[PDB]
This record gives structure tokens, sequence and C-alpha cells, in this order.
């Protein structure tokens, strides 16, 4: 609940007001964390820190990200909502058990009248710990988030059962209630089944204009007619109050109205719900700044092509397609844009963007791993180890290993999910690579990675068997022919006691600031790569994925 | 009797004539200001030479600002050739029992806390010159806490009025007036810094919840003749609701753990009940007549016992 009050407290610096925007709180699901791969135990070990940014809808740069505040409950969200409990009385308000999550309100990007570009993004992340593994970050289109309609309809009915339950939870009590709370039974009974909260979720219910709602009961009720012819609201506070022991403003929201509009969620296809309460400042509430949120823009785009039957508006003719921009001077970007980093009106166009990302690093390696290679070299090693009698038996199988692995490799990497491999020592070496022509997110790079090229980052990956990354953790080691290596400064992984190629079963890979590759195999034996020069990035792509995995260096 | 007394010696020189002399021996109950706690001090420290700065003797609003940077004490005892007084902040005396002597014209109370005031009154600023020495003794004169409140009040109200009557006052149904006076700006300045930065700090977040209640105060004084006399017949707040329509905002920040009257409150104690010990120096003296009366009159003495 307070996760929403914080927020409009921080909204009310009204940011800018150069740029206008907007509020929305968002109760989302369990369930749809939980596809999101997210731990659920994790965030249970009251408020909880949530990093956020706004991203263009074709081309730009995303927000700086922003922390917001967030607060997890492992409950019936829409139910502490609906029926607060007094923490001296729980029987006070009986309710239907439900599922439930974090609360964040998030930011709207407006206009001067403000309308949303739908198809535009916002984004979340969420943070267990330092390491990007625990990192995770999740999409919303202002089409996802920003029902059309609202509904305070269906929390009507709602109210009248609390004059019921206050009046019959006293009646139980009776002489041990104080005399406060058996008065207010008394009016609260003058103005007058369980409370289900997936009632107000699946009630066909609205807002509306309701003025020919009025004209038409009078060309109704006159028919027919010519055929012939202290509120309770205060008691209620004072209900409370007598139970309560203080006034706690968590409650007097729930004691008025709340909206909840069902929604769901395009990546997971689970459910999250939208709520603007009675007197929020943030959209749908009762009490709001204008402008508000405008479908103008989206609107338009559905019937632009739905008139033309055609799937995309590039597929529309640029007659009517200059036609909404002459309305619309912001659908330039997406339209007129030669080259957009983003395919412009589409959903899955932020994803391709990621994916095409994963192709580039991987033939930067391919190419590179062919060019070192691709004469049989004599690598020699790199690396400082002693061997046994007994210990060159085993190398002899290296050799005869040596080939697999190698497609191995490039196999998983390839495989990998595109978003996972993001939190790899590769992908970390990129974004500090691009970064040195900030701080990337998740503090994964050590402070004095940045010193010297002799800082470096490695994974691991199992010799025998099924070859697979080892290591969560990239592992950073510095180097200085043969010579010695060291750790860096600071649960457990066993991987991280030995040195790199120190023993079998580890394929160790690194890489450097200066992106120079290092592949060590077990045995010390071990060669450079330099994939910088087959690395082939635009400077604008390069600068909008920064913003997004980095962060403005402290 | 180093902790129980304190016997700070006020040498007498030799050359003083004798209608000089005899001019101390009605020096009984006053309130000399020693700068330090030594126990043997001359007359120059005592008198106005010591207090005059570089060029500058101060105006009387000036003439507080070094009283407490002083130590009070009351002379005990006039010798021929010294002049005794015990401080009062270490120790009265044997029992803890002074007498002063009002040279107020206005009449005490029994356990009132009084405070000492500069000779601000007409017919009034009576200094005792010693002319075989050309000293003068500005004997301040002790006072009634709700008057020495309001004296400060007009003085400081009449030095910012002289930045863009007033120096009347009244006292149990007694008319009183004091010196109408010109005041050097440079002892302004300290005073209405002292003011600000103890009306700025005495504002809190919660206090706007306070504000919104101004019109149910005129809604109140329409009926309660309690009120109607508490706000006055020329209260601000009167005035400042017919043009001011208040409002409270809907949420506070971390409002769950916080308390927001109970925070104004203490902001507002800390800073302005605790603002006209800041003008004035504190009164740390009480009468506590034992067995005369309940009203002390001018010009007599009454016992002294001290105040936290």
């Amino acid at each position: 609940m307070n996760a929403h009050f914080a927020n409009e407290v921080q909204y009310d610096l009204t940011r800018d007001p150069s740029s206008p925007a907007s509020l929305i709180h968002v109760i989302i699901s369990s369930e749809c964390l939980a596809a999101a791969g997210v731990p659920l135990s994790a965030l249970v070990r009251a408020n909880f820190r949530v990093e956020t940014q706004t991203r263009a809808h074709a081309t730009g740069d995303c927000t700086p990200w922003r922390s917001a505040f967030a607060a997890y409950v492992p409950a019936d969200a829409v139910g502490a909502i609906l029926a607060p409990v007094i923490p001296a009385h729980p029987d006070l308000l009986p309710r239907v058990p439900s599922a439930g999550g974090l609360f964040v309100s998030l930011p709207v990007a407006c206009d001067a009248q403000g309308v949303y570009d739908p198809y535009t993004v916002a984004a979340l992340r969420l943070a267990w710990g330092p390491w990007a593994t625990c990192a995770r970050v999740l999409l919303f289109s202002y089409d996802e988030l920003v029902p059309p309609n609202t509904r305070y309809a269906a929390d009507g009915a709602r109210l009248m059962r609390l004059c019921r339950h206050f009046c019959r939870y006293v009646a139980r009590l009776g002489a041990a209630a104080p005399a406060a709370a058996t008065e207010a039974a008394a009016h609260l009974s003058l103005g007058m089944p369980p409370i289900s909260p997936e009632e107000q979720l699946t009630a066909p219910g609205g807002d509306t204009a309701t003025a020919e709602d009025v004209s038409i009961t009078q060309e109704n009720e006159e028919i027919l007619a010519l055929v012939q012819r202290r509120s309770l609201v205060e008691w209620l506070d004072r209900g409370w109050e007598a139970l309560a022991g203080g006034d706690r403003p968590d409650w007097l929201w729930s004691r008025r109205s709340i909206s909840v509009v069902l929604r769901h969620h395009y990546g997971t296809k689970q459910r999250f719900v939208v709520v603007s309460y009675e007197n929020s400042v943030a959209w749908g509430g009762r009490r709001a700044r204008p402008p508000r949120l405008s479908s103008e823009l989206a609107t338009a785009l559905t019937e632009a092509c739905a008139a033309e039957r055609v799937v995309r508006p590039h597929q529309l003719s640029p007659a009517a397609q200059t036609a909404l921009l002459r309305r619309f001077p912001a659908l330039e970007g997406p339209l007129r844009h030669p080259r957009p980093v983003l395919q412009p009106f589409d959903i899955a166009a932020e994803v391709a963007f990621v994916a095409r990302i994963q192709i580039a690093c991987l033939r930067a390696l391919g190419h590179s791993i062919r060019a070192a290679l691709q004469g049989g070299p004599r690598i020699f090693q790199r690396l400082r180890y002693d061997f046994g009698p007994h210990q060159s038996e085993w190398l002899g199988e290296v050799t005869r290993r040596f080939p697999v692995l190698l497609e191995n490799l490039m196999r998983a990497l390839e495989g990998t999910a595109p978003d996972a491999f993001f939190h790899t020592a590769y992908a970390l070496a990129v974004l500090a690579h691009l970064g040195g022509q900030l701080v990337p997110l998740s503090d994964d790079i050590p402070a004095r990675f940045a010193d010297s090229d002799a800082h470096y980052a490695f994974d691991y990956y199992s010799t025998s068997g099924d070859t697979l990354r080892l290591t969560n953790r990239p592992i950073a080691v510095v180097i200085d022919e043969q010579s010695k290596c060291r750790f860096m400064e600071g649960p457990h992984r066993v991987c991280e006691q030995y040195l790199p190629g120190e023993s079998y079963a580890y394929l160790c890979l690194g890489f450097n600031r200066r992106l120079c590759g290092l592949v060590v195999f077990p045995g010390g034996f071990a060669f450079t790569i330099n994939t910088a020069a087959y690395l082939s990035l635009a400077d604008p792509v390069a600068r909008a994925v920064g913003l997004r995995f980095c962060r403005g260096a402290a | 009797m180093i902790t129980d007394c304190f016997e700070a010696d006020i040498a007498i020189p030799s050359g003083i004539s004798r209608p000089d002399a005899a001019a101390l021996q009605r020096c009984e109950g006053r309130v000399v200001f020693l700068p330090t706690i030594r126990r043997q001090l001359a007359l120059a420290d005592v008198a106005h030479e010591s207090f005059v700065s570089g060029g500058v003797s101060p105006d009387t609003l000036g003439l507080l600002l070094a009283y407490r940077r002083r130590f009070p004490a009351v002379i005990t005892r006039v010798l021929p050739t010294r002049i005794v007084a015990c401080p009062v902040d270490l120790g009265l005396t044997h029992a803890g029992t002074v007498n002063l002597r009002n040279t107020s014209p206005v009449d005490l109370c029994n356990g009132d806390p009084v405070s000492l005031v500069p000779p601000v009154f007409e017919g009034q600023a009576t200094d005792v010159r010693l002319e075989s020495l050309d000293l003068t003794l500005r004997f301040p004169v002790p006072l009634p806490t709700p008057l020495a409140r309001e004296i400060v009040a007009r003085l400081v109200a009449r030095g910012i009025r002289d930045l863009n009557d007033l120096n009347v006052l009244y006292y149990n149904g007694a008319r009183l007036s004091l010196v109408a006076d010109v005041q050097q700006l440079a002892s302004v300045n300290t005073e209405l810094r002292s003011l600000v930065l103890n009306m700025v700090y005495s504002i809190t977040e919660g206090t706007t919840l306070i504000l919104t209640l101004i019109p149910r105060l005129l809604a109140l004084s329409a009926q309660d003749g309690y009120v109607n006399a508490l706000l006055q017949m020329q209260s601000v707040t009167r005035e400042a609701a017919q043009l001011i329509h208040p409002e409270a905002p809907m949420l506070m920040q971390d409002g769950e753990r916080r308390l927001p009257l109970y925070e104004a409150l203490v902001a507002w104690l800390a800073h302005a009940g605790q603002l006209g010990d800041i003008l004035a120096l504190a009164p740390a003296v009480r009468v506590c007549t034992f067995d005369g009366a309940a009203v002390v009159q001018s010009g007599d003495m009454a016992p002294v016992i001290r105040y936290p």
C-alpha cells in the first residue's frame, strides 16, 4: 500500500515540469514475476529498491535509470487494499484470499496536450544483489500500461459491506466494544457475504458520461408518472479511530473508492493490476492535474491501417501516413527516420534490437577465433605450472579433446539466451569497451579493471560431459612469456579457489578492457586473441546499448 | 562559603568625598554586572566606563547585549573600604537568600520570576554618579516577567519602524511609558537576526495542518467568549482569514512512521517559546517573602530564592 503513497510524494516534484509526465500505480502479480525470471523467495528476505527508465519509441536515448520504491506482499495484494485489517482485530473483515506482488507506480511520458505514444516502453529493474545475475529488467508499453477507461463502479457495493461488517462485528463484540464504536454502529446501521476481490476484476462495469443516463430516466420515469397524473463516512472514519487508536492514512483511502483495472502483460501473458485510488494524484485518481493522458496518437494508429485492412503503417500509403503526421508531429521519428535503431510501430522490435547484437558479438569471435588459429599454430603457454610424470598422460588427452571444446564454446555462446548472455564475462567486456570509447550496471566490473590492460575477466567451462558455464559471477584476475597471476579484492563458488587453467575440467576464457581476448586451456597453454578488429557496431547503436546496460559513473 | 556564598569584593579607593561615600550607603539591594568571578575587583570594572566600547557607549537596547556576557551580582553590604556582592549563578548566601530592592515603579508578587532590565522608563534613569571619581553606576531595574518581555518587545519593534504610539504600557491599571530613544542600527541587526532564525526554524511541515484550522477559529470565536477574547480586537489571524483560504497537501513523505503535529510542537517550543529568553536575559530570581506579605511594593526590599 505505502509504496504508492511514497512515490506520489516524489511525483509531487512535478518533474520537471518542463517535460510533463504522469504516474500509474501498478500491482504486479507473483506469477507474472515468476515467469519473468524472478525468484520469489529472494524478495521475501519494508520497502524495496527498483530502478526505472523510459525508452523511446523508435530512435533516441533511454532515460537514465532512476530509483523508485517497491513493496512486495506475498499475499493477496488487492485484498490488502480492499479489506484492511485492524492489527488487533483480524476477524473484523472476512475476505477471499488471493495472490499478489510488489507495488510500483510507474512514470508516463506526457506532452503539451498530453498524449502518450503507444509502443513506447517503460522499464523496471530488480536487484537481488550486486551482480547482474541478481538483476532483471522488465518492459512495458504505454499501450500495455494505460487502460482506456477506469472503473469506480464495482467498488461501490463494497463499502456497504463495511457498514455491514462494522455493524456486524460490533454486535458480536457486544459489551466489550468501546462505546464510540457502538455509537457509530447506530448511525451506520441507519445508513444501511464475504468480500471477494476477484469480483471487481471480472465485474462488467466502469465509469460513464451518464449525462444522457439522467435524461434517459426523466423521459423514463415521467411516463409512468404522467399515467398517474456528519455523513456516514465520518462515522466510518470514526469507526476505525474507535477500534484502531490511530488514523493510519493507509486505511483512509481504503475506506474511499478504489479503482481496480485488470490488465495483462504482453511478455508473460500474465496479469498485473493497475490501481488508481480515489484521492490519488496519479493517473485515474479523481484529483489529477491537466492535461491528462489521451488516446489521440493511439486510436488513430489503429484505424489508420484498420480502415486500410493493413497490418503495418509502413504498408500504409504515404498519403495517409502524412495525414496523421500533420496532426501528430512526433510520428516523424518512427515514420521518417531512414535507419531507425528500432523497428518502428512494432512490439518485439525491441527484442530484435537485442538479438542482432547477440549475433554481432558472436561473429566478432568466430572470425577472430579463426584468425589466430587459422594456420596451425604453436600456442606454447602464457602461464606457469609444474607437471608430474603421470600428469603427462592426461595432457595427451587434452590434445584429442582440444577441437571439440572450441566448437562447444561458440555452440553454447550462440545458444545462450540473449538476456542472460549480457551477464557473461564477454558481454561485460563489450559494455566495458564501448563505455571506454561509465559504469556498466550491476557493478560487475572491479574498480581497478580500468587501471591497466592486465586486469581481466573470466568464465569457466566444463571439460568433460556436457560443456556448460560453471560460473555465475565473472572472475577477475590480473596477469603480468610466463608471468604469475593473482586474484583481486572481493555465496561460494568452488571455481573461485583456482587460477585460470590451473586444473583439469576448466576451460578458462578471458578478456580485457582493451578487449584482447585470452583462451586458457588446462595446463596453462593459452594464446591471445584480439577481437576488437572484427567487432563492428554503429556508434548510435553503441551509445544506445550502453545507456540501457550501463550507468553514468558516480 | 566558596560554594555557599561567594564574596566577590569590590574595593573602594582612597579619595572619595563623604557626600559621595555616604551616597553608596543607599546602594544596598542592587545589581552589579561582574565581568568575571574574581575575588578582588575595582569600581572601574563595575562602573559604566567598563561597559563602554571604543568611543561608543551603546543604547538601552544594546545595553542588554553585554549584560548576558557578564555575571549579575547583588550587593550584600556596603563597608567603608569595600563592597561585597555574591554572584547569582554560583551561590546565594549561607542559607541561600539575598535581598534586592525595587527600583521599579512596579509592585511585585510572591513566586513570580524577576527579570532585570536597563533603566528604560521615564523619570527613572537614575545613575548614582561618583563626583569624586567621575564614575556612573547604571543600576538596572528588577521587573516582573509579564512586563519584561513586553518592554523588550516595544524596543525591538521601535528599531524596525526605523528601517522603513509604541512606547506606552499598562500594568494592573497603572499607565506608564518608557523613554522614547533613538537606537543604534548595529544593535538592531543582531536582534532582527535573532528573531528570524528562531522564526524560520520554528516552521515545520505539520504546521500547515494547523493553518487549515484558522476559519474554524472564527467559526468558534462567534460563540465562545473565551476565544472571542483570546484572538484580539486587532489580531492578525482575524484579518488573515478573510484574504487567506488555507489548505493542506494530501499525502506526506514517509507519513506512516512520523508524527506531523508532534514534530510541529517540539520545533515550535524550541524556537518560539524559547525566543523571549534570547532577547532578554533569563529570570534566574524569584521572590518568596517568608512572612511579610503577598505583594512587594516599590522601594522596599524583597527576599530572593533562586529559580530553575
